[PDB]
């Protein structure tokens, strides 16, 4: 993955992110933009509209948990596999989420970081982040391979 | 297959892009090349350097095409017939690449229209770009 | 889209399927469930065992729908309107599964029409199924 | 991946496969069915038509090579990653083939096995074969992750 250069850039940027807010926005947008994903969260309540999804308290809370899991991976950029082992078993074995979807969430996170950091979220930084989100998506779909 | 809400969202969003479409188009290409390096294999006769005038030039072209598509939402196969022939038959671009460029555009728009880029708009733009991408890979059994 | 040569290919090919259409539809589903177990999750209250009369039953439904599609190649959206609603809106079927079923269907036909399953027929059938899938995943509202 | 029972099944069947025949047919259908792939074999000559593609001598010769590697992986179902390390380097690092294309060829091969073996290419057998091809595409996309 990343060189020490990239790792440093990535890490510093990460310090500015509010996981609660960014986490809720990212999961909310996944549910809105790729509707079939709503199938996995039937018990979250009302996801009928874009506004419904975005203001849903369970989405906001779940969202935070997802990002927390990202922050942990950020700390272990060389052993992503190990850092998402049990999460892989849950998503693949129990939930049966198609791995393509892990990719979608990764991409949605990038968009959200772009929306939230503007001009600060440079093509170069974005490129490093694409590497990270791809890494995370790989570690999760590992119970599939 | 864009709905009434979708068409409105796309037209509204594009209206916000306004005169920056060319610049956003260029930025989108540049983010694609950096993030998905395998895409550069389609532009060997191009100077892909940062700030390259060729990329900025090509960006403007991509933007003008999207600007046209935004007013032919009912007949995309029609407004981009010629483009489908180029991408599909002449350059035979791998369909996966359309997703990479679409992604780069959304990242670009999000970056410039924070307050305009709502989940509903994001969803519409996404559907729009997927529709355009389908047209450009049409022929392409 | 979907060209004449293609349409002509789809026609004779499906023409050859003739009256085995429902057994093929059934086998296709069976091959899908076995190769891609994630797909079983959409049929929880179905007996998915080999020889199941439910699968048998569903195979028939799928075949009839494909048949209807064959006869309406110029009005696929028109012909499958009802079904996109169901699959996209109601079921929330992940788009990847449409690709799995299409592949399972191509395996089945090839299996049964070795002489008829030529590269060109193969290419047109692929194109066809992709169009159908495009139609069925068009309304995610 | 492959359970002991799955390997036995796959291994037993594979013995009946004529790699020259099946290899040339698979590479040819890939080029015919997924056109963008021709971009990679421009030097093979005429690929202008289906017939052009299927009768191309270089296409045919290349197919055999592809199938030989398959046969080799069939001998090392436990370590496809190691077995395809050199090919992964070639395809990723040098050719830059989107990993999505490794999956398309695997799928075309399954179709071609079905066309050639009819009734003997059972849903069960196809299922074991889907695991093999997924395994192979994965080992080939190694250097991507
Ligand atoms: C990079 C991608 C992802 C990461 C890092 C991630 C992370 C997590 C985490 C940390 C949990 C907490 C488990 C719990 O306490 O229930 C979780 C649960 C869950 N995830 Fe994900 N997830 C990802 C993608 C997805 C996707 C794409 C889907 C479905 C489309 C999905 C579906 C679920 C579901 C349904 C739950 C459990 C809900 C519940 O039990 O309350 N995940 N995920
Ligand atoms: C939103 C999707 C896309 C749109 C709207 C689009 C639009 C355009 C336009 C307007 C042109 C100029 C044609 C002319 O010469 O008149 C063009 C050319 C071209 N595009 Fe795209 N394109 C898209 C996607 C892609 C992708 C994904 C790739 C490959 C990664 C690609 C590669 C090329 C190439 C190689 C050329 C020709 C450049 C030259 O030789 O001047 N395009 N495209
Ligand atoms: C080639 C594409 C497909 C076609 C033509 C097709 C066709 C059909 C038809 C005709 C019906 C029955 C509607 C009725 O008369 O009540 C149906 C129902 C259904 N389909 Fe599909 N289908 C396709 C793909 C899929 C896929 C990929 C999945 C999921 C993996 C799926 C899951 C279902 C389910 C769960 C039902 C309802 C079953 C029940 O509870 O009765 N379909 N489909
Ligand atoms: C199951 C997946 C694949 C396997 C096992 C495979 C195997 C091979 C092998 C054995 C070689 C020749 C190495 C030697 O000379 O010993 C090769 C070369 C090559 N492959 Fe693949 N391949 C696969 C997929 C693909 C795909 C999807 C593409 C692109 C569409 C591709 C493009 C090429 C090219 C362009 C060459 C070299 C051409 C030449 O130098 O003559 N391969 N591959």
């Amino acid at each position: 993955m990343l060189t020490a250069e990239e790792k440093a850039a990535v890490t510093a940027f990460w310090g500015k992110v509010k996981v609660d807010e960014v986490g809720g926005e990212a999961l909310g947008r996944l549910l809105v933009v790729y509707p079939w994903t709503q199938r996995f969260f039937e018990s979250f309540g009302d996801l009928s509209t874009a506004d419904a999804v975005m203001n849903n308290p369970k989405v906001k809370a779940h969202g935070k948990k997802v990002l927390d899991s990202f922050s942990n991976g950020m700390k272990h950029l060389d052993d992503l596999k190990g850092t998402f082992a049990a999460l892989s078993e849950l998503h693949c074995d129990k939930l049966h989420v198609d791995p393509e979807n892990f990719k979608l969430l990764g991409n949605v996170l990038v968009v959200v970081l772009a929306r939230n950091f503007g001009k600060e979220f440079t093509p170069v930084l974005q490129a490093d982040f694409q590497k990270v989100v791809a890494g995370v998506a790989n570690a999760l779909a590992h119970r599939y391979h | 297959v864009l709905s009434a809400a979708d068409k409105g969202n796309v037209k509204a969003a594009w209206g916000k892009v306004g005169g920056h479409a060319a610049e956003y188009g260029a930025e989108a290409l540049e983010r694609m090349f950096l993030s998905f390096p395998t895409t550069k294999t389609y532009f060997p006769h191009f100077d892909l350097s940062h700030g390259s005038a060729q990329v900025k030039g090509h960006g403007a072209k991509v933007a003008a095409a999207l600007t046209k598509a935004v007013e032919h939402l009912d007949d995309l196969p029609g407004a981009l017939s010629e483009l489908s022939d180029l991408h599909a038959h002449k350059l035979r671009v791998d369909p996966v690449n359309f997703k990479l460029l679409s992604h780069s555009l959304l990242v670009t728009l999000a970056s410039h229209l924070p307050s305009d880029f709502t989940p509903a708009v994001h969803a519409s733009l996404d559907k729009f770009l997927a529709n355009v991408s389908t047209v450009l890979t049409s022929k392409y059994r």
